């Protein structure tokens, strides 16, 4: 196939635990060394914990926890699973992490995450927000997870004012979150998700086309990504979000509305992350990426 | 529209010009060496002369120790790495089968961890062979990223020389010697064949004025004799 | 190959194009192709020689107008061509332009006579220290600064591959001078280009100043030169020593 | 004049540019000089009465159209010059060696007939015709600069691609672009270009990256739809380059996961057969879609 798409492991050294949907990534540093990526959702702990005893016999190795931005489908898990894990070092960017610190976000967050519980299942244990064990990083820091583990962090703020994705340089392997979009299993293309500010969305994009050729191309939703989708998946990513807004600027020099195009965006895409995201959000996500657009892209003549 | 590579091309270059110092230069090659997925680089300049002593300088990130070992035993002289240079401008993927002819210096540089690595040469606009050298300890060279990373090498190393040229490093300097319009005339015409009395004729000066000058050029370039100073100014882009 | 998925696609696919060619004109129809793919009219290359040191010659081949080369040459306008000159102090692309020729304004005015309106010019040293140099040109559009680094880019690769490929099938025009030394007389050569003289060779070799002398005799007669110093200064100059 | 992007109305569209017929597929007329005048775009035949209706407001005699220009030769593009011809006693018809000669290919005239037959509206009378191989026609070639007017000097450029003949015409006086079929058919309602590769992609490939080099376009005029202007008409070629390695890289994704041709071309026939129900029957619009879904499926670059 071209695309992997399941729980367990990826590929020699890393697994994919809980829902694919809102996916938590795990690093085998060493033989006794663990690290984990993204913060996933509260709904999804009581699958975490489970898939993960299949493969970490000891969950006290987990050393590092790093978070790409603060929206609630990866990051929602820090109440769950971190008290468990103590010798384990956050590392998140000054914005993450002050987002953390505040009370509205963890608020939004929180309500969030729990308008996806099932009508059964019952909370596990908690604890507080700016109690974490914290670390801030920053733009190019380099981390030395393991021996065959070094990543280095890359500041792609445009999906959100905090976004940072990782690169593994020994394996060409970009953990990128949301900051391409989300793939359209269907039609193989990318969705942009503008949530913040375009220009940083596109710049980043940029910045992320000048790192060598991918070989694994991994996103906040669907799984891992190979071959020629993992090369040119940020040169695609920057042609839709374009593709986007010239159809906007088309349909707004005809005299349509926002409103028009964000309905349409909903009924052909929402369908996608509705196990994830209440249709709503998506209607008012794609209202805000809309707006974004419309208000920085570029007109004609 | 035209290739995601002018990105990271244009990108180089913005961050190293504004550049005025050679560390935060090597500093940003580095960046971009470990950025591919090496440990670590160098750059070698190998001069033209002595024929028979040439000099080799370097600087890089290898281990200091290791540099002591090969300034010891004057690896530069017979490095196979190097010495291709001087007969082709293709890139060199490190193997057993190059390094036949200089066993020990391989065998020691496996030692110390240098078990993979690539070496592109380039030539300076002044006669120069300027080298740069990635390493890692594990993970053989696959072909995509072979090529991959060879032209990446050839866009760094030509900008690197480029910018140290007009930091005026050191290690680019050469032996500092500067000849007027006339002077230099004269030895070109020297260095083509013609003799005092057949110079004197076609400069429309004396025999004596022109063994003078002979005398001038040979006293700053510390010669014993014309010939070297000839192929000296030949090997330097002088004439 | 050449196509269209991205830069290193095709970087392979001229690779693959070039490798089976055995014949010099393919070689340069293919470069015509790709530079026209570029979107230039006209193309040339230029190796400039190190000696004479006086008149260093300076070939060209290419298809610019032949009465553009005729001119060229009867004039000897290569020698101080600008955009070839460039590369003795640069290894940086030259895009032409009037401030670039205010040193040769007779050249540049009949160049855009014969519509060379528009064009760049890349220099690469070859190791053999030979000055080799790519120009491309057209005739109306000027090059904007994404196009000049695209053709940069493009323009290094293909002068680069073709330096190669016609040194492998060893053209005249890069021939310069077929010279070969023996492993002797290129280590005599290297010590009289230090300033050794015959007895000191004599004694730093362990053979006799007679040997030596008809060493360089030979060396003398290969080069067809009139004494020692034109010897070394063309084997320095021809990266020979 | 216009602050719109896009001018889609019969009439005037430049100071020297009329619109006739129908904005589907128009006609267009160039005025060369006072008593001078060209056409481009050969049209569909049904509209023949239409076009020459509205010819007659512009032009106070037939014998001063001088010109006919086609780009290639789909029965959509020279369906009018053997009913229209005979009314035009000084015209010269413009194509590719290869349009001209397939003029005189008694199969492909034949499939222009039957397609053009097929278009008519009930009880329509078609009137008098000419022969394909009696048309007052010149060959042209790539490149070669038409001398139309004096203020109307039109290049020809190849477009193969579209078809094994598509040419386009480049006048650089106004940086305007009779495209044809080059760059597809334009999505009127999302703004984008729909590719229409049905021969070759490779070429079709090429010569869109060959007019993306041209000048900044000012007007665009692709051979349905009327007239691009502004950033639209500007990026239009690097825009259908783009939608057609969209396309690519959604067939090949479909054929990732054990899809079949015709299913995504039922897909894109759903998605755009209706902007061309008036002059293409639908089930030729479908075959299309297999076609270049095929002509996708065989020179597309692979995901390995
Ligand atoms: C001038 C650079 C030459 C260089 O890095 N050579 C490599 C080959 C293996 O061990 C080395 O030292
Ligand atoms: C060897 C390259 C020389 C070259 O490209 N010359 C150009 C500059 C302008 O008119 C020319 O003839
Ligand atoms: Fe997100
Ligand atoms: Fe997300
Ligand atoms: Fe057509
Ligand atoms: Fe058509």
């Amino acid at each position: 196939m071209l695309r992997l798409s399941a729980p367990g492991q990826l590929d020699d050294d890393l697994c994919l635990l809980g829902d694919v949907q809102v996916p938590v990534f795990l690093l085998r540093l060493g033989e006794a060394s663990w690290a984990l990526v993204e913060g996933g959702i509260s709904r999804d702990a009581e699958l975490v914990w489970a898939d993960l005893c299949r493969w970490v016999a000891d969950p006290s190795q987990v050393h590092y926890w790093l978070i790409t931005h603060k929206h609630y489908d990866h990051c929602g898990l820090l109440p769950y699973l971190c008290p468990r894990l103590p010798n384990v070092q956050v590392l998140a960017s000054e914005r993450t992490c002050q987002a953390w610190k505040s009370e509205s976000a963890v608020r939004v967050v929180e309500r969030l995450n729990r308008q996806l519980l099932r009508a059964e299942q019952r909370l596990p244990e908690a604890c507080a927000w700016d109690a974490l064990p914290v670390r801030a990083v920053a733009d190019g820091e380099w981390l030395e997870l393991g021996p065959r583990h070094r990543l280095q962090v890359i500041e792609a703020h445009g999906h959100s004012d905090d976004h940072v994705v990782f690169y593994d340089v020994r394996r060409r392997r970009l953990f990128c979150g949301d900051a391409l979009g989300e793939f359209d299993e269907a039609e193989g293309v990318w969705r942009p998700l503008v949530f913040d500010d375009m220009e940083a969305y596109l710049e980043s994009l940029e910045r992320l086309q000048r790192l060598p050729t991918l070989l694994q191309l991994i996103p906040g939703h669907g799984g891992l990504l190979r071959g020629r989708l993992a090369a040119d998946g940020a040169e695609s990513a920057y042609t839709e979000c374009l593709r986007l807004c010239r159809r906007l600027l088309w349909r707004q020099s005809m005299g349509e509305s926002l409103d028009e195009l964000s309905e349409e965006l909903h009924r052909a895409w929402g369908g996608q992350s509705v196990d994830f995201l209440p249709g709503e959000l998506h209607l008012g996500s794609m209202r805000r990426m809309l707006e974004i657009l419309s208000r920085q892209a570029l007109p004609l003549d | 529209n035209d290739g995601g590579f002018l990105l990271w091309w244009d990108g180089l270059r913005s961050e190293m010009q504004p550049i005025h110092d050679s560390q935060g230069v090597f500093a940003v090659l580095e960046k971009e060496v470990r950025r591919l997925g090496f440990d670590y680089y160098a750059y070698g300049v190998r001069h033209t002369i002595p024929f028979t002593r040439p000099k080799t300088e370097v600087h890089g990130t290898y281990p200091k120790a290791w540099l002591e070992r090969y300034q010891m035993q004057n690896y530069g002289a017979v490095d196979p790495a190097i010495l291709n240079g001087l007969r082709s401008s293709e890139m060199v993927v490190w193997s057993d089968s190059l390094f036949d002819q200089s066993r020990m210096l391989w065998n020691e540089a496996r030692d110390w961890g240098l078990c993979v690595g690539a070496t592109l040469p380039i030539r300076a606009p002044n006669n120069l062979l300027s080298v740069l050298s990635v390493a890692r300890d594990q993970q053989n060279i696959s072909s995509f990223e072979r090529e991959e990373i060879r032209l990446r090498l050839r866009c760094m190393i030509e900008l690197l020389t480029q910018k140290l040229t007009d930091l005026e490093h050191p290690m680019l300097m050469s032996n500092p010697v500067c000849l007027s319009h006339r002077e230099r005339e004269i030895l070109q015409w020297t260095a083509d064949g013609k003799s005092s009395g057949e110079i004197a004729i076609i400069l429309s000066i004396s025999e004596s004025t022109v063994n003078f000058h002979h005398k001038n050029i040979q006293k700053k370039f510390d010669a014993p004799n014309k010939t070297l100073a000839a192929a000296y100014a030949a090997a330097l882009g002088l004439i």
